[PDB]
RNA sequence: AAUU
DNA sequence: TATAATCGAGCCGGGA
DNA sequence: CTCCCGGCAAATTGT
C-alpha cells in the first residue's frame, strides 16, 4: 500500500545513535580495543593510576588486558553465566631499598561485558545500567534562605570523593568555613595555605565592610605549622596533634588526588565561574614541603563580590542543566572499580608486613578478592543496575535512555521535594517533559531527549542549526544547557523559502523565555520538534492535540505492549517507528550489497560481493524477561537481490521493519448499552477468529535435586502411588516429554526426596500394613504446574553433576529447566490502550452479528465510549480515526509529525477520495440511498450537521467528512439515530492480563512467627486486610465478620482448623479462639521484660497459654 | 495445615474404628508391633515376652489379625481414600 | 480443524527448508475453503507431501473423491531446496467459531488443533429501498447482498438461514 | 470488568475462583450429592484441573 | 520498579 | 609457648 | 533558641 507523509520541515540531521549513551560510555570506560600505550587516561585506565603506586617495598603498575569472553552470549544466559571478560595487569614490585624488581601479571578476576544492544548478562539475567542525573561537582553560589541580603559558597567535589565546603559570613563579620558539619573562622584555613595578612588585606580590601571581617591578629601571629596543628584540634577531638598526623589529616582531606577527587567537569565548572585555572582536581597542594593554595582564594574573593554587588556575578540556579550532570555507564562502573581498587592496596600494605619481608613478589601480595567483590556489587545489587524491560524492543530502547535522580549518589524518595522534580526551563531539547512515572516516582526518573547526546564532560547537549544574517546553515552545535542561554534561538517551524527565513517576525527564546524577534536578531534555530520529546513521546502522532497528562499514559503504556503475532505498524506513524527497530536491534539486515542464498525457519544464509558465504542465525521463540516471545522471522526469499541495509528478517513487534506494538482495527466511538461504562471497551468476536491481538508467551519452570543428610533427591520417573494417567507425559527420566499439553496439577518433572526421621506416622504404618503395600523410603517432590498456569511444553535443559562444562551450587546434584508456551488470545479482562493515553479493559465480546456494522455489511471491531475523550483532552486520537477512515477505503498508511502534521484541511480532501470509493462503487452496483439512511440524514440536519436541501449523497459526504458515517445496530437492523465516528485506529494489547492476576485461595501457607497467610499469587497467598480494611468493617459495625478475620480466616490456630472442620462437616463455623499474633505479642513483651498479664472481671490472670508456658 | 489437622484426625479416629472390631490380644499385637504404642515398632521377640508367647505365636496372630482387619476394610470402605 | 506435521512436535515448532514457521502455517490452513460435495461426509483427512524448490499451494493437496478445494491458489508453504514438508490436515463440517481449545481435536500424538471458523458466510448487507404499487408509497424494496467462500452458496445460506428461522417460529406452539 | 445486567445487589464471579473460595462447602455438597465417596476423595477430584467434571 |  | 613488638578508623513538629 | 526523637496513604506485582 502506499505511504503518504506530510509536513513541511526538512531535518538536517538525523536522530542521533540512539543507544550511544550505553554504548558509547563503556567502550570509553574500558578501551579494550585500544592498545596500551595509546589509552587516555579516563575509565579503568584512570582507576589504575589512581590506586598505583602502593607505598607502604613498592607495587607499580604497568598495563591491563582484557581477555576473551570464556562464553559466548547466548551460552552464558543458559548457564546462568555473568557474560565477562578476564582482567589481568602487569605489575612490579620493587624493593626500595634493595632495588631489587619481580615483575608478573597478576589476575584480578573478570570484568563484565556489555553487549552490541548496550545490555549487560550478570548471573544469566539481561541488566540495564540506569544513567544517573547529580549535581555537577564544581563551586556555587546560593542565596542564603534566613538572612536575605548574605550568600554561601559550596565547593562540591564528585560523589564520595571528598566533603562539601561552605563558606558563610556570619552576622558577627568573619568569615566561617563548614566541614564535616564543624564550623570554624575561615581565616585560620587562609593563614595554612601560607597567606600572610599583607598578600589578603591588599587582594580583597577593595570590599570595604568584609575584609575586616576576615582579619584574626591571633591567627597571624602563628606560623603556617602553628595553624596547621591548631586547625587539627578543632576538627578531631581526642586525637594527639602531631606534626606528622595533622599533615596527613588536612592533605587527606585537600590536596589528595587520592581521597580528594573534584571532577574534570568541576574543574572546568571551577575554572569558568571565578576565572582562574587549576593546576588539578584538588582544591589545594602539597608542593615544596608546604601547602600552596589552588580554589579558596579565588572561590573567597567572588562570594564577597556578590554580597558587595559587584557586576558580573551571579547566583547559580542549581536546576539548571549546565549544573546538574549526568553520570553514564562507564562512570557508575568506574567509581565501583575504584572502591575495589583501594580494599586492594589496604591488602597490599598488610601483606607487605607480615610474612616474609623479602621474598614477596605482586602475585603473592594481590588479593583480588576485595576487586572481584565490588564489581560484582555494583552489578548484582546496586540501584541502577535493572533487569532489562524487554516486553518489545522498545521497552529495552527506553530502559537504556532512561535517567535517575536517585540511586548510591542522589537523593532518596522520602527525601527529594518539589525542585527537583519540576520540568526545568533548561529541560527543553535536553530531557523529555512528557515521559515521567506517574506516583512516587514522577520527575525523579525521566528520559533522554530524542536529539540530545550526553557529552565528555556529562552535560546533555541539544543540537540547534546556525543563523548567520537571515539564513538557516546547515551545521548544526550540539549545545550545554550554559552555552545556550547565550544566544535567541528561533522555533524549528519558522517558516523558510530556502535557506533563508521568509517571515518577518519570529519567535524565538531567550533563557528559554519566549519573545518575539526579527530574522536580524536569530542566532540559531531548533533542528525539529522531535528535539524537545522522547522516543516514546515522539511515537503519539498527533501529540499537539494530546493534553500532556493523557500523553504521558501514551508514552509509557507503548513500553508495555505485548508482541503479537500479527503485529502491525500505525496506519498513522510519525515517522520515527523504522529508526527505533533498527538501532533496538532486534530486526535483521544486510551487511553489503549481495544475493540471498539460503531462507529458513531457522536461518538466512547471503552470498555478498565479497564473494563469502554469510549465514545469519534468527532468534526463534525465545523468552524473555518479562515472557514475551522474542522471535524473528525470515522477510526475504531465495535468491532476492538485497542492497546494504535492506531488512532480512523481522524482530518482534516489527513489520517490514515498522514499530509494530499493536494492530489497526476499525472502531466506532459510541456509547454501547453499558459495555463501554467508565473506559471499559467492546470488542467484536471477529478479532479473535483472525487472531488479533494473539501473543505468546513462555514461562519457565526450575527444580533441583540435592544431597541431604537423609540421602540424595533423585529426578525419576518412578513416584509412590502415583497412576500411569498421572506419570503418561513424563519420559524415561522423570521429565516431560517435548510438545505434551500440561495443566494445573499436572507432573513436570519428577522427584523424590527422602522421607524425614519422624517417617511414616505408626497410624501410616499401620494404614499401609492393611493394604499389603510396606511404607516405602521416598515421599513425591515432584515439581507440578502451578494453578492457573500451564500450555505445550517447548524444551527442557537437565544439568546434573559430573557432565562435561556443568558444575552446580554445593549439594545441589542436578537441576531441570522446562520451558512452557502458550498461546493467549485476548479475553475479558486483558487491557488495551492506544497511543494518546486512552486505556480500558475488554467487558464485552460480541458476536460479529452484534456489532455495529457499515451499510454495505462490513462490522466494526472495538467500540469506544466518547466519554473518555472530554474529560481527559486527548483529541489526538480522534483525527487518528478520521485520517485512519481516510485510509481504510484508499488503502494507505500515513507519516504524519509531531507539530508539524496533516491538518485538518488536508485530512478532509484525503476523506473526500475516500468517500468516492466508499459511495460511488454502490451507486455504480445499482443500489441508492437507504431508507435508514434518510432517517438518519434527517435527524443530522437537525443537528446542523448537514446543509438543508442538499440531495442524499452530497449530505452524506458532509457527513464523511466530519468523520462520521451511518451505523446500523446488528441488533434491531434499525439505524443508530445519529451519525457515528468511525474509522482506523491503532490499539495494543498491554501486559497486564487477566491471565496473570486472577487468584483465589482458601487455605494454604502460613508465615513462621506469625501464623498468618503468606502474601502474593505465587505463594498461594491471601489477600491482606489491612488497618483501612478493619476500619470498613467498623464503621459498618460488622463485629462478627471482622472477628472471623482476625481469627479463623488467620493467626487463630486453633480457630482456623475447627472452622475448617466444620464446613466439611456441614457444621456452622465455632466461635473463634485466641490469634496467634497476640502470643506473639505477649511473649516479645516479655523478652522485654514487660509483664504483660490477661484478667478477668475479678482481676485474676487469664492464661492464654493454657498451662504450656507455666511450671 | 487446616486441611491435614483434618485428615490426620479423621484417619486417627478410622483406625480406632477398626482395632475395637478386634480382640483386645490380637489388637494390642498390632499397635506394639507398628509403634502406634510407645512410637517403636517392637521385635517378634519382645511382643512374645509382654504375652509371654512364642515368636511364632506372636507372628500367626499378626497375620490374622490383619487379614481380619482386611475383611472389615474390603467390607465398609473406610480407609481406602486415606491412602492418597 | 487439525494438523499433524511430519517430525513437528507443538504449534511454536519450525521446519528446516521452510520459510514460515509453523504458527504461520496453520495461519494459512485456516484460511483453505474446502466443499464436501457428499452431503454425508462429516470428516475427511487431506494429505500434502511437498519436498525441493517449490511454493506449496493448496493445489498440491492430494485430490480426494468428493472434496474440492475452492481456493487452490492459496499459499501454504515456502519451500527451499532440501525442504520436506509432509502433513495430514483434518478438515470437518461444524457450525459458528469452535475455537481450538475447546474441540482440542488430535487425530495422532503429534497433531495440533486448530481453531475452526466453520461458517462459509463471509459478509452479509441488505439494502432498503423505497418503492410504489403506484398507489400506495412508503413502500419498501428489500436487496440481500450476500458474500461466501464457495464452499455452500449464497442462494444455499438464504434458504438455510430462512429455514432456521421459520423452525424457529415454531417453537411459539406449546404454551405453560 | 463492568457488569451493566447485573441487580444493584449482585456480582459477576469467575467459577474457577468461586470454586477455591467455597472449596470447603464444596466438598461438603460433593459428599451429600453422590458424586464423591467422602470428603477426602472430593478434594483430590478438584487437584488436577482435567479430573473436574 | 510496576498497576489502581 | 620466648628477637622485639605498647592509644582506631530529608523535611517537620514537638518537648527538655 | 538548640537539639534530639518521633512521624511521614493503601492494596498489588515483579527479578
Amino acid at each position: 500500500m502506499e505511504i503518504k507523509r506530510f509536513g513541511r520541515i526538512r531535518e538536517v540531521i538525523p536522530l542521533p545513535p540512539l543507544t550511544e549513551i550505553q554504548v558509547e560510555s563503556y567502550r570509553r570506560a574500558l578501551q579494550a580495543d585500544v592498545p596500551p600505550e595509546k589509552r587516555e587516561n579516563v575509565g579503568i585506565q584512570a582507576a589504575f593510576r589512581e590506586t598505583f603506586p602502593i607505598e607502604e617495598l613498592v607495587l607499580d603498575f604497568l598495563e591491563y588486558r582484557l581477555g576473551e569472553p570464556p562464553f559466548p552470549q547466548d551460552e552464558c544466559r543458559e548457564k546462568d553465566l555473568t557474560y565477562q571478560a578476564p582482567l589481568y595487569a602487569r605489575l612490579q614490585l620493587i624493593h626500595k631499598d634493595t632495588g631489587l624488581i619481580k615483575e608478573d601479571e597478576v589476575f584480578l578476576g573478570h570484568i563484565p561485558l556489555m553487549t552490541e544492544d548496550g545490555s549487560f548478562i550478570i548471573n544469566g539475567a539481561d541488566r540495564v545500567i540506569v544513567s544517573q542525573i547529580h549535581r555537577s561537582p564544581g563551586v556555587y553560589f546560593t542565596p542564603d534562605p534566613a538572612r536575605p541580603g548574605r550568600y554561601i559558597a559550596s565547593i562540591i567535589p564528585l560523589p564520595k570523593r571528598g566533603p562539601w565546603i561552605d563558606l558563610e559570613v556570619e552576622p558577627n563579620g568573619v568569615v566561617s568555613m563548614k566541614v564535616n558539619k564543624r564550623k570554624f573562622p575561615l581565616v585560620l584555613l587562609l593563614r595554612v595555605l601560607g597567606y600572610d595578612q599583607e598578600t589578603l588585606a591588599r587582594e580583597l580590601g577593595a570590599y570595604g565592610e568584609l575584609v575586616q571581617g576576615l582579619m584574626d591578629e591571633s591567627v597571624f601571629a602563628m606560623r603556617p605549622e602553628e595553624a596547621l596543628i591548631r586547625l587539627f584540634t578543632l576538627l578531631r577531638p581526642g586525637d594527639p596533634p602531631k606534626r606528622d598526623k595533622a599533615v596527613a589529616y588536612v592533605y587527606g582531606l585537600i590536596a589528595d588526588p587520592r581521597r580528594y577527587d573534584l571532577g574534570e567537569a568541576g574543574r572546568y565548572k571551577a575554572e569558568e565561574k571565578l576565572g582562574i585555572r587549576l593546576s588539578g582536581r584538588t582544591l589545594a597542594r602539597f608542593e615544596d614541603g608546604e601547602f600552596k593554595d589552588e580554589v579558596f582564594l579565588p572561590t573567597l574573593r567572588y562570594l564577597f563580590a556578590l554580597t558587595a554587588g559587584v557586576p558580573g556575578h551571579e547566583v547559580d540556579d542549581i536546576d539548571h542543566l549546565g549544573n546538574r550532570r549526568i553520570r553514564t555507564v562507564g562512570e557508575l562502573m568506574t567509581d565501583q572499580f575504584r572502591v575495589g581498587l583501594a580494599r586492594l592496596a589496604r591488602g597490599v600494605r598488610e601483606r607487605m608486613l607480615m610474612g616474609s619481608e623479602d621474598s614477596l613478589t605482586p602475585a603473592k601480595l594481590v588479593n583480588s578478592r576485595p576487586l572481584e567483590a565490588a564489581i560484582r556489587e555494583f552489578f548484582s545489587r546496586s540501584q541502577l543496575s535493572q533487569f532489562k524491560d524487554e516486553t518489545n524492543p522498545l521497552s529495552s530502547l527506553r530502559h537504556k535512555r532512561r535517567i535517575s535522580a536517585l540511586g548510591p549518589g542522589g537523593l532518596t524518595r522520602e527525601r527529594a521535594g518539589f525542585d527537583v522534580r519540576d520540568v526545568h526551563r533548561t529541560h527543553y531539547g535536553r530531557i523529555c517533559p512528557v515521559e515521567t512515572p506517574e506516583g512516587a516516582n514522577i520527575g525523579l526518573i525521566t528520559s533522554l531527549a530524542a536529539y540530545a547526546r550526553v557529552d565528555e564532560l556529562g552535560f546533555i547537549r541539544t543540537p540547534y542549526r546556525r543563523v548567520v544574517g537571515g539564513v538557516v546553515t546547515d551545521e548544526v552545535v550540539y549545545m550545554t544547557a550554559t552555552e545556550e542561554d547565550r544566544y535567541t534561538i528561533a522555533q524549528a517551524n519558522t517558516p523558510l523559502e530556502g535557506n533563508r527565513i521568509a517571515a518577518e517576525r519570529v519567535v524565538a527564546r531567550r533563557k528559554g523565555e519566549p519573545v518575539i524577534v526579527s530574522p536580524e536578531e536569530v542566532e540559531f534555530m531548533d533542528v525539529s520538534p522531535k528535539q524537545v520529546f522522547s522516543v516514546n513521546t515522539n511515537l503519539i502522532p498527533f501529540l499537539e492535540h494530546d493534553d500532556a497528562n493523557r500523553a504521558l499514559m501514551g508514552s509509557n503504556m507503548q513500553t508495555q505492549a505485548v508482541p503479537l503475532i500479527r503485529a502491525q505498524a500505525p496506519v498513522v506513524m510519525t515517522g520515527l517507528e523504522e529508526r527505533v527497530v533498527r538501532d533496538s536491534l532486534a530486526a535483521l539486515y544486510a551487511e553489503e550489497d549481495g544475493e540471498v542464498a539460503k531462507v529458513d525457519g531457522n536461518r538466512i544464509v547471503v552470498r555478498y560481493e565479497d564473494g563469502r558465504l554469510v549465514e545469519y542465525p534468527l532468534r526463534r521463540f525465545y523468552r524473555s524477561n518479562q515472557g514475551t516471545a522474542l522471535d524473528q522471522r525470515p522477510r526475504v526469499v531465495v535468491g532476492q537481490r538485497v542492497r546494504k541495509g535492506d531488512l532480512l528478517a523481522d524482530g518482534p513487534a516489527s513489520e517490514n521493519g515498522f514499530l509494530a506494538l499493536g494492530q489497526n482495527v476499525l472502531v466506532a466511538i459510541m456509547p454501547f448499552d453499558g459495555y463501554n461504562f467508565e473506559d471499559a471497551i467492546v470488542i467484536s468476536e471477529e478479532l479473535l477468529k483472525r487472531d488479533f491481538y494473539t501473543s505468546i508467551h513462555i514461562e519457565r519452570y526450575e527444580i533441583e535435586a540435592r544431597d541431604t543428610k537423609l540421602g540424595p533427591e533423585r529426578i525419576t520417573r518412578d513416584i509412590p502411588h502415583l497412576s500411569e494417567a498421572a506419570l503418561r507425559d513424563l519420559d524415561e527420566e522423570g521429565v516431560v516429554r517435548i510438545g505434551a499439553e500440561v495443566k494445573p496439577g499436572d507432573i513436570l518433572v519428577g522427584r523424590t526426596s527422602f522421607k524425614g526421621e519422624s517417617e511414616p506416622t505408626p497410624e501410616e504404618r499401620l494404614l499401609r500394613s492393611i493394604f499389603g503395600e510396606k511404607a516405602r523410603d521416598v515421599k513425591d517432590t515432584s515439581l507440578r504446574v502451578p494453578p492457573g498456569e500451564g500450555g505445550i511444553v517447548v524444551r527442557t535443559v537437565r544439568l546434573r553433576r559430573g557432565d562435561p562444562g556443568v558444575e552446580l551450587k554445593p549439594g545441589v546434584r542436578e537441576v531441570v529447566r522446562v520451558y512452557v508456551a502458550q498461546k493467549r488470545k485476548l479475553q475479558v479482562g486483558d487491557k488495551l490502550a492506544n497511543r494518546h493515553g486512552n486505556k480500558g479493559v475488554v467487558a464485552k465480546i460480541l458476536p460479529v452479528e452484534d456489532m455495529p456494522h457499515l451499510p454495505d455489511g462490513t462490522p466494526v471491531d472495538v467500540i469506544l465510549n466518547p466519554l473518555g475523550v472530554p474529560s481527559r483532552m486527548n483529541l489526538g486520537q480522534i483525527l487518528e480515526t478520521h485520517l485512519g477512515l481516510a485510509g481504510y477505503f484508499l488503502g494507505q498508511r500515513y507519516i504524519s509529525p509531531i507539530f508539524d502534521g496533516a491538518k485538518e484541511p488536508e485530512i478532509k480532501e484525503l476523506l473526500a477520495q475516500a468517500f468516492e470509493v466508499y459511495f460511488g462503487k454502490r451507486k455504480g452496483e445499482g443500489f441508492g440511498v437507504d431508507k435508514r439512511e434518510v432517517e438518519v440524514l434527517r435527524r443530522a440536519e437537525k443537528l446542523g450537521l448537514v446543509t438543508p436541501g442538499k440531495t442524499p449523497e452530497e449530505q452524506l459526504k458532509e457527513l464523511f467528512l466530519q468523520g462520521k458515517v451511518v451505523l446500523y445496530d446488528g441488533r434491531t437492523g434499525e439505524p443508530i439515530e445519529g451519525p457515528i465516528v468511525v474509522g482506523q485506529m491503532f490499539i495494543m494489547k498491554l501486559y497486564h492480563m487477566v491471565e496473570d492476576k486472577m487468584h483465589a485461595r482458601s487455605t494454604g501457607p502460613y508465615s513462621l512467627i506469625t501464623q498468618q497467610p503468606l502474601g502474593g499469587k505465587a505463594q498461594f497467598g491471601g489477600q491482606r486486610f489491612g488497618e483501612m480494611e478493619v476500619w470498613a468493617l467498623e464503621a459498618y459495625g460488622a463485629a462478627h465478620t471482622l472477628q472471623e478475620m482476625l481469627t479463623l480466616k488467620s493467626d487463630d490456630i486453633e480457630g482456623r482448623n475447627a472452622a475448617y472442620e466444620a464446613i466439611i462437616k456441614g457444621e456452622d463455623v465455632p466461635e473463634p479462639s485466641v490469634p496467634e499474633s497476640f502470643r506473639v505479642l505477649v511473649k516479645e513483651l516479655q523478652a522485654l521484660a514487660l509483664d504483660v498479664q490477661t484478667l478477668d472481671e475479678k482481676d485474676n490472670p487469664v492464661d492464654i497459654f493454657e498451662g504450656l508456658a507455666s511450671k | 495445615s487446616p486441611v491435614d489437622a483434618a485428615t490426620q484426625s479423621l484417619l486417627s479416629e478410622e483406625l480406632e474404628k477398626a482395632l475395637s472390631k478386634l480382640s483386645e490380644r490380637e489388637a494390642m499385637v498390632l499397635k506394639l508391633r507398628k509403634g502406634l504404642i510407645d512410637g517403636r515398632e517392637h521385635t517378634l521377640e519382645e511382643v512374645g515376652a509382654f504375652f509371654g508367647v512364642t515368636r511364632e505365636r506372636i507372628r500367626q496372630i499378626e497375620n490374622k489379625a490383619l487379614r481380619k482387619l482386611k475383611y472389615h476394610e474390603s467390607r465398609t470402605r473406610k480407609l481406602r481414600d486415606f491412602l492418597d | 480443524t487439525s494438523v499433524y506435521i511430519e517430525d513437528v512436535l507443538h504449534e511454536f515448532s519450525t521446519i528446516p527448508g521452510v520459510k514460515e514457521d509453523v504458527v504461520e502455517i496453520i495461519l494459512n490452513l485456516k484460511e483453505l475453503v474446502v466443499r464436501f460435495l457428499n452431503p454425508s461426509l462429516q470428516t475427511v483427512t487431506l494429505l500434502l507431501k511437498a519436498e525441493g524448490p517449490k511454493e506449496v499451494k493448496a493445489r498440491d493437496f492430494l485430490p480426494v473423491a468428493d472434496v474440492e478445494i475452492m481456493n487452490p491458489d492459496l499459499h501454504i508453504a515456502t519451500l527451499e531446496e532440501g525442504g520436506r514438508l509432509n502433513m495430514e490436515v483434518r478438515v470437518d463440517r461444524g457450525v459458528g467459531y469452535v475455537p481450538a481449545e475447546k474441540h482440542g481435536i488430535k487425530d495422532r500424538i503429534n497433531a495440533i488443533p486448530v481453531d475452526a471458523v466453520f461458517s462459509p458466510v463471509r459478509r452479509v448487507a441488505f439494502q432498503v429501498e423505497d418503492t410504489r404499487l403506484g398507489q400506495r408509497t412508503d413502500l419498501d424494496k428489500l436487496t440481500l447482498r450476500i458474500w461466501t467462500d464457495g464452499s455452500v452458496t449464497p442462494l444455499e445460506a438464504l434458504n438455510q438461514a430462512v429455514e432456521i428461522l421459520r423452525e424457529h417460529l415454531t417453537y411459539f406452539s406449546n404454551p405453560q | 470488568v463492568v457488569g451493566p445486567q447485573l441487580k444493584l445487589h449482585q456480582c459477576g464471579l469467575p467459577k474457577r475462583m468461586a470454586l477455591e473460595l467455597f472449596k470447603p462447602f464444596l466438598l461438603k455438597k460433593m459428599e451429600e450429592k453422590g458424586i464423591a465417596p467422602n470428603v477426602k476423595a472430593a478434594r483430590r477430584m478438584l487437584e488436577r484441573q482435567r479430573d473436574i467434571k
